[PDB]
RNA sequence: CCCCACUAUGCUUAGCCCUAAACCUCAACAGUUAAAUCAACAAAACUGCUCGCCAGAACACUACGAGCCACAGCUUAAAACUCAAA
């Protein structure tokens, strides 16, 4: 199926940046991958501080991996973003693409309930 | 050829008028009791509406105003209640006097 | 017989049903800008539908993408963060006054 | 310009200053407003300890610790003891719903101290550890 | 802990009206609920006394907004009598 | 009953035990809102069909028997004496 890889990388150099994603992208293919694109949420601060390989991280890259893979190796994926020194964190989710959005055609206003209690004189 | 009800009831302004909510009517004063007013504008009920500050003086008994309508009768169903809560009026907007 | 008898019609005066501000968008976790919208600032928790004014269905998109934003590394949780602070308040909330 | 209630980012530049010190340099006062006494620590911004006290330090014992004159003794003389070190304008963190949670606040305003900020800090879990079991009395 | 301090819960002083910053402060934490839910993380509350609980809440915001609906809707009528002597 | 401290226990894994105010005390399916609305209360009153259960209180969530990884256990479950009420 097709999901979405949420990766935030180590705040690192370009060369560096560069080598870990296709250290990344290859980890994909040799699991049977076709990744379709990689998008670049750009470096920010993280919203909390993340501990990650001995290390106390503040600032983060954001990238985004769109891709079609086997239902195996989401599992086989997640273990090797775990032994990746340059990956803070990483999660792997359905794309929200492949989700369709019922039309909606606005409120149903509720009556309030009727008949909850018997019509008698208490 | 004597006309029926039907008849009346389609050819009605009120039928035609349609939704009160947002309707410009024209009432007209036939009760004061001090500042408040009770209007009567062609429905079944009439509506209470206060002296206007800027001119009080020229609403008295026969004064033809404008209203804007918003129910033609105030009603809500609540909490343990088999049928609504009526208080007998509609809820109308003063909006001057008609200067015919 | 008689021809001006009532017709058997749907109401034609009836207006369209309501809509939430966020019916027909796609609620995403990575757009934290909109999930901050419906945070409160100063303690970072979600807001009921008698205050964001959405349905019950996109009051559950929101929440489920805050969630999941704020474990990801994306938003924070114990606060707002203070970039979106001056973005158009669709909240019916009022803490000063 | 006007007047917001949000504390000045860090980051971000802005014009308040207090005797020439940005938002950050403040020193703060960390009251812990317990059920049954109350600990006061001024501290610097890095993280340097200026003044402690408390209502058992001041001669409170047992109940009396749990009340609003304690925790206002407490703050005049941790407001003392901070002021001939240089500080004039701190930080409020107050942690915990005692009864000396607004009196040692005033007592450090009767002591020469400035407040310019009041942080809420108390403890909430996201369901962590159970409390004790409620009492019969 | 691993947030930013200094964020949150953070009420800033105008004027040195300290007073109105803590009356503040402690509006926007009851408006939230932190205030309540300190108060009940004192003692373990058990399931079923807090279900008992919810349910006590919603039954009286039920009640009380009706009751509320129907005082805004009758204070039309609370004029002075136009048919004085009948 | 209030305070402190600490354990079995609560967690995980593998087996067992098989109980509850397991109570929304209101069986499952289909259907109706008319008629005599209905003792009372509670959560309005009924019809058709079927399974299960119950016939004064107490003795009795007992005794015996049987069965069960249960050996101070669970399930099923009487009688005698007694009262004229419950
Ligand atoms: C209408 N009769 C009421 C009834 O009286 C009963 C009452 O009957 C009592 C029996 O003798 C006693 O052995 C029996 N004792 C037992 N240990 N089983 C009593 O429980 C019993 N009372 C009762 N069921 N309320 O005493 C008896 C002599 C009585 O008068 C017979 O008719 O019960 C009495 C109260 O015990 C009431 O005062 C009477 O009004
Ligand atoms: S109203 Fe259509 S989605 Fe909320
Ligand atoms: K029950
Ligand atoms: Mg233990
Ligand atoms: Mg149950
Ligand atoms: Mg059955
Ligand atoms: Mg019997
Ligand atoms: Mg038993
Ligand atoms: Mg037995
Ligand atoms: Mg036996």
């Amino acid at each position: 199926p097709r999901y979405e890889l949420a990766l935030i990388l180590k705040a690192m150099q370009r060369p560096e940046t560069a080598a870990t994603l296709k250290r990344t992208i290859e980890a994909l293919m040799d699991r049977g991958a076709i990744v379709r694109d990689l998008e670049n949420l750009g470096e920010r601060a993280l919203p909390y501080r993340i501990s990650a390989h001995s290390q106390q991280h503040n600032r983060g890259g954001y990238f985004l991996v769109d891709f079609y893979a086997p239902t195996a190796a989401v599992e086989s994926m997640v273990e090797h973003l775990s032994r990746d020194i340059d990956v803070i964190r990483g999660n792997i989710v359905k794309h929200p693409l492949t989700q369709e959005l019922k039309e909606c055609e606005g409120i149903v206003p509720v009556p309030l309930a009727e008949k909850l209690y018997s019509t008698k004189k208490r | 050829n004597v006309e029926s009800f039907a008849s009346m009831l389609r050819h009605s302004p009120l039928t035609q008028m349609g939704p009160a909510k947002d309707k410009l009517v024209i009432g007209r004063i036939f009760h004061i009791v001090e500042n408040d007013l009770y209007i009567d504008f062609g429905g079944k009920f009439h509506c209470v509406c206060r002296r206007p500050e800027v001119d009080g003086e020229k609403y008295q008994k026969g004064t033809r105003v404008r209203l804007r309508l918003l129910d033609l009768e105030l009603t809500s169903r609540f909490l343990g209640a088999t049928t609504d809560t009526t208080v007998l009026e509609a809820n109308a907007v003063l909006l001057g006097i008609q200067e015919s | 017989s008689n021809e001006d008898l009532p017709i058997s019609m749907e109401n034609p005066y009836k207006e369209p049903l309501k809509k939430c501000i966020l019916c027909g968008k796609h609620v995403d976790y990575k757009n934290v800008q909109l999930l901050s919208q419906f945070v409160s600032p100063f303690t970072g928790c979600i807001y009921g539908r008698h205050i964001t004014g959405l349905c019950g269905k996109k009051q559950k998109e929101i929440t489920k993408a805050i969630k999941r934003a704020q474990i990801m590394g994306f938003m924070p949780v114990t606060y707002k963060d203070p970039a979106y602070l001056k973005d158009p308040k669709v909240c019916n909330i009022r803490y000063r006054e | 310009t006007k007047f917001s209630i949000y504390p000045p980012i860090p980051g971000e530049e802005s014009s308040l200053r207090w005797a020439g010190k940005k938002f950050e340099e403040i020193p703060i006062a960390h009251i812990k407003a317990s059920h049954n006494n109350t600990q006061i620590q001024v501290v610097s911004a890095s993280n340097e300890p200026l003044a402690f006290a408390s209502c058992g330090t001041e001669g409170f014992r047992n109940a009396k610790k749990g009340t609003g004159i304690a925790a206002q003794t407490a703050g005049i003389a941790a407001a003392a003891r901070a002021k001939q070190k240089g500080v004039i304008h701190i930080r409020v963190v107050v942690k915990g719903l005692g009864p000396g949670r607004l009196s040692a606040m005033h007592g450090l305003i009767m002591g020469g101290l400035e407040v310019i900020s009041i942080t809420d800090n108390t403890p909430i879990p996201h369901n962590g550890c159970r409390p004790r079991k409620a009492r019969k009395l | 802990a691993k947030h930013l301090k200094f964020i949150a819960r953070t009420v800033m002083v105008q004027e040195g009206n300290v007073e109105s910053a803590y009356r503040t402060l402690n509006r926007i934490l009851t408006m939230d609920g932190l205030i309540e839910d300190i108060k009940h993380r004192r003692y373990y509350e058990k399931p079923c006394r807090r279900r008992q609980r919810e349910s006590y809440e919603r039954c009286r915001r039920i009640y009380n907004m009706e009751m509320a609906r129907k005082i805004n809707f009758l204070m039309r009528k609370n004029r002075a009598d136009p048919w004085q002597g009948c």
